[PDB]
RNA sequence: AAACUGCGAAUGGCUCAUUAAAUCAGUUAUGGUUCCUUUGGUCGCUCGUACUUGGAUAACUGUGGUAAUUCU
RNA sequence: UGGUGACUCUAGAUAACCUCGGGCCGAUCGCACGCCGGCGGCGACGACCCAUUCGAACGUCUGCCCUAUCAACUUUCGAUGGUAGUCGCCGUGCCUACCAUGGUGACCACGGGUGACGGGGAAUCAGGGUUCGAUUCCGGAGAGGGAGCCUGAGAAACGGCUACCACAUCCAAGGAAGGCAGCAGGCGCGCAAAUU
RNA sequence: UACUACCGAUUGGAUGGUUUAGUGAGGCCCUCGGAUCGGCCCCGCCGGGGUGCCCUGGCGGAGCGCUGAGAAGACGGUCGAACUUGACUAUCUAGAGGAAGUA
């Protein structure tokens, strides 16, 4: 998957490819409008809840 | 048809109108207004095929469009606006001023008045109600509502208005020996006193008018307008009296003018 | 796609019409919506015109009319007792037009202890609370003691009348169409109107 | 009884019936006061009309109907249906290329009021336009005439 | 320019398959209905933050998906 | 109070009700500028209701070609009518419930056919007639076949939508799109008809 | 020497129209449903004003608080194209055999 990534703080996006899908573990089986940790991402997405 | 029609055909076009076959597909097609579309005059055919002051109907709508052109005492942009019978239509820039008023053979006459005349009209009274708190109301042959009015018009009267204010000055009763014009059916423009009126329930009823010269004719109620009080009209009225003249004398008076001039 | 014309009926010989142009909007009908008893619920519908008809489906309450007293009061409905045309629309408890009701009787016995000072519909036990006392005793004037009394020479009300006002539930029948007003008005059974109803509800039990 | 034969009560809808009177009244004449009402052509309220009993929505005298449009008139043949009867009309039909006629007719199921009693067949009635009150009746029948040999 | 809003797109044009008291024609009626618009009337008639109220969403900016659409 | 040939009309008086899927009772825009901080002149767009105009829709009466090798039909599953409703923009078997047994027909009902859209009209004609009218005006209907709808004052709309039936297009096979009986044009069909 | 047309078995196959019975796409209505989105509260960090309290001002947090809006979906009803199996009827086509007249 590609994951089209925003920000609304500043309104600054990035569209990141993860071709991994240990990475994607964390967004299996959730809905929209659903908030979900973002710690599997790497490392710097660590307090980050997307 | 799934709604209302927006079109005229030129043949199906009213007779009196005198559009003629050639000069296109479709006629002006009146806008909805205080006149019926089988007995009015759009602007359009009044100013281009009557007067002559136009060719095309982008020139009536460059004429009517410098609000030049007052009928009833209020600007109308609408070319195809309906104007109908005895409706003063003023014209400020030319200083003219006409009345619609039918001719002898049922047409629109282009009949001139003076700007004294041109302050006032003569309506026939179609309905009478008594409205919300018992306020009396008319309702005219040209979709005027007027509050309180005497309460001594009744239904076929005549009554008067004044173009600006709207309200009525005075008014003719129908009654025997009063003066008609005819605006309706066979007998369409003439007029005479009536003598008759016979009336049969749950129909209409026949009023019997004579004319200057003796001829008599009988016509229903709703054709009938009372002109004038008596044989004294409260308007100028045309080039032929209302008398309508039959072909013989017709074809002699045109001989006549003829034989005397040249 | 419920439909009135009469095209798709037989003629009056017998014979059966074959249809020349297929179903209009204007020959329309709608779904039968029936009204029932429960805390109101009315839906809004849309017509020819743009207009509005308002689909009650259910009612609780609407104002009835005391006919011989001239006292119209907002009041709670019951129960469907009797309709003229279906005996399935009782047991369903569906309100529609000219059906026989039982309504509240408390609004209109506040008129009547107000209005002509008298007891209507008490027990014999005749347990009065200190509120209704003070309505029907009270302290006034001598001319206004002496309108209070002059009433009382035609206050009589009908026996068929005073023993439902015994129960609490008068007996009243609609007058105006719920699916197409959103409202169910009425007025209360009087008369002859009064026992042919109680009849035909005593025969039909 | 002799009224309320059906599932609901009959009344004439205009007419209050429930006016509270004292005793004096209440005792002494029991009247309910009857609507009726005068169609506008020239014909007269039959004497049945304004002080019977019957109660009917279609009468043009005592119910909710104006006479409005068409006077026609035919003869009684049928007396079959409740409060309506069959009529018929003869007329002479004109063909044009042997300058000469045929006899038609046409059938007209038309409401017959209560305050028409004593209508044989046979006989003409004057009949009344008035507003659909079934699939196939339109008119009313106005006035009745006797046959010719009924003295 | 764009876009939101409003109106029009139910007229016109074409064809004659269906349809035999049906369509249609003349005549009547709506006192048994609805009616954008036009025209006139009505619009302090009601006895109970205003010197101006609230939340959004396009166009636009920016990141995209699909072989493909007047897709989003 | 007023009106009609006729109201259960219009207006009045009283008691209430007044739908959260709410009714009206202006939080809108331009131009000219002002008179004694107030009072303003023309417009534009609105708006419940009433009337008018353009209609529409349901009814009234009379009128149509051939066929009896079509003589009885309609009524179970509304046929004809009555009472009460439901639904509808409203009148009505339009639908429902309960009753009545009616309604049409040799004056041709019912059924079938039509190389039948109906009229205004056309050709022919001593007079009478006979045949034609798909076709530019009016009225109806239908947009391949049926059906269902949304929006709207107005549509059961097809140069709107949703299905099924018959055809048929693009495809990376996952999906997506369609409707010339508008103007041209093409194929077919034919004895038979024009310029993308 | 050939044609013509019939019966015609095949209950050839295919298609149409009436009906029996069974099924039922889709919209609409009704009873539910409640993915989500708000507001008002309740506290925390706390300014100003008035007076430790209230109104504003910024957030943030949670509470099955209490309401407003609300899509998918489902029960039912209705309208209802179509589908299947029959029965009757009609047509187009593949079809052995033959007969008579036609010359």
């Amino acid at each position: 998957m590609k994951l089209n990534i925003s920000f609304p703080a500043t309104g600054c996006q990035k569209l990141i490819e993860v071709d991994d899908e240990r990475k994607l573990r964390t967004f299996y089986e959730k809905r929209m409008a659903t908030e979900v940790a973002a710690d599997a991402l790497g490392e710097e997405w660590k307090g980050y809840v997307v | 048809a799934r709604g209302p029609k927006k079109h005229l055909k030129r043949v199906a076009a009213p007779k009196h109108w005198m559009l003629d076959k050639l000069t296109g597909v479709f006629a002006p097609r009146p806008s909805t207004g205080p006149h019926k579309l089988r007995e009015c005059l759009p602007l359009i055919i009044f100013l281009r095929n009557r007067l002559k002051y136009a060719l095309t109907g982008d020139e009536v709508k460059k004429i009517c469009m410098q609000r030049f052109i007052k009928i009833d005492g209020k600007v109308r942009t609408d070319i195809t606006y309906p104007a109908g019978f005895m409706d003063v239509i003023s014209i400020d820039k030319t200083g003219e001023n006409f009345r619609l008023i039918y001719d002898t053979k049922g047409r629109f006459a282009v009949h001139r008045i003076t700007p004294e005349e041109a302050k006032y009209k003569l309506c026939k009274v179609r309905k009478i109600f008594v409205g919300t708190k018992g306020i009396p109301h008319l309702v005219t042959h040209d979709a005027r509502t007027i509050r309180y009015p005497d309460p001594l018009i009744k239904v076929n009267d005549t009554i008067q208005i004044d173009l600006e204010t709207g309200k009525i000055t005075d008014f003719i009763k129908f009654d025997t020996g009063n003066l008609c014009m005819v605006t309706g059916g066979a007998n369409l423009g003439r007029i005479g006193v009536i003598t008759n009126r016979e009336r049969h329930p749950g129909s209409f009823d026949v009023v019997h008018v004579k004319d200057a010269n003796g001829n008599s004719f009988a016509t229903r109620l709703s054709n009938i307008f009372v002109i004038g009080k008596g044989n004294k009209p409260w308007i100028s009225l045309p080039r032929g009296k209302g008398i309508r003249l039959t072909i013989a004398e017709e074809r002699d008076k045109r001989l006549a003018a003829k034989q005397s001039s040249g | 796609g419920i439909s009135r014309d009469n095209w798709h009926k037989r003629r009056k010989t017998g014979g059966k019409r074959k249809p020349y142009h297929k179903k209009r909007k204007y020959e329309l009908g709608r779904p039968a919506a029936n009204t029932k008893i429960g805390p109101r619920r009315i839906h809004t519908v849309r017509v020819r015109g743009g207009n509005k008809k308002y689909r009650a489906l259910r009612l609780d309450v609407g104002n009835f009319s005391w006919g011989s007293e001239c006292c119209t009061r907002k009041t709670r409905i019951i129960d469907v007792v009797y309709n003229a045309s279906n005996n399935e629309l009782v047991r369903t408890k569906t309100l529609v037009k000219n059906c026989i009701v039982l309504i509240d009787s408390t609004p209109y016995r506040q008129w009547y202890e107000s209005h002509y000072a008298l007891p209507l519909g008490r027990k014999k036990g005749a347990k009065l609370t200190p509120e209704e006392e003070e309505i029907l005793n009270k302290k006034r004037s001598k001319k206004i003691q002496k309108k209070y009394d002059e009433r009382k020479k035609n206050a009589k009300i009908s026996s068929l009348l005073e023993e439902q006002f015994q129960q609490g539930k008068l007996l009243a029948c609609i007058a105006s169409r719920p699916g197409q007003c959103g409202r169910a008005d009425g007025y209360v059974l009087e008369g002859k109107e009064l026992e042919f109803y109680l009849r035909k509800i005593k025969a039909r039990k | 009884a002799d009224i309320q034969t059906e599932r609901a009560y009959q009344k004439q809808p205009t007419i209050f019936q429930n006016k509270k009177r004292v005793l004096l009244g209440e005792t002494g004449k029991e009247k309910l006061p009857r609507y009726y009402k005068n169609i506008g052509l020239g014909f007269k309220t039959p004497k049945e009309a304004i002080e019977g009993t019957y109660i009917d929505k279609k009468c043009p005298f005592t119910g909710n109907v104006s006479i409005r449009g068409r006077i026609l008139s035919g003869v009684v043949t049928k007396m079959k249906m409740q409060r309506t009867i069959v009529i018929r009309r003869d007329y002479l039909h004109y063909i044009r290329k042997y300058n000469r006629f045929e006899k038609r007719h046409k059938n007209m199921s038309v409401h017959l009021s209560p305050c028409f009693r004593d209508v044989q067949i046979g006989d003409i009635v004057t009949v009344g336009e008035c507003r659909p009150l079934s699939k196939t009746v339109r008119f009313n029948v106005l006035k009745v005439t006797k046959a010719a040999g009924t003295k």
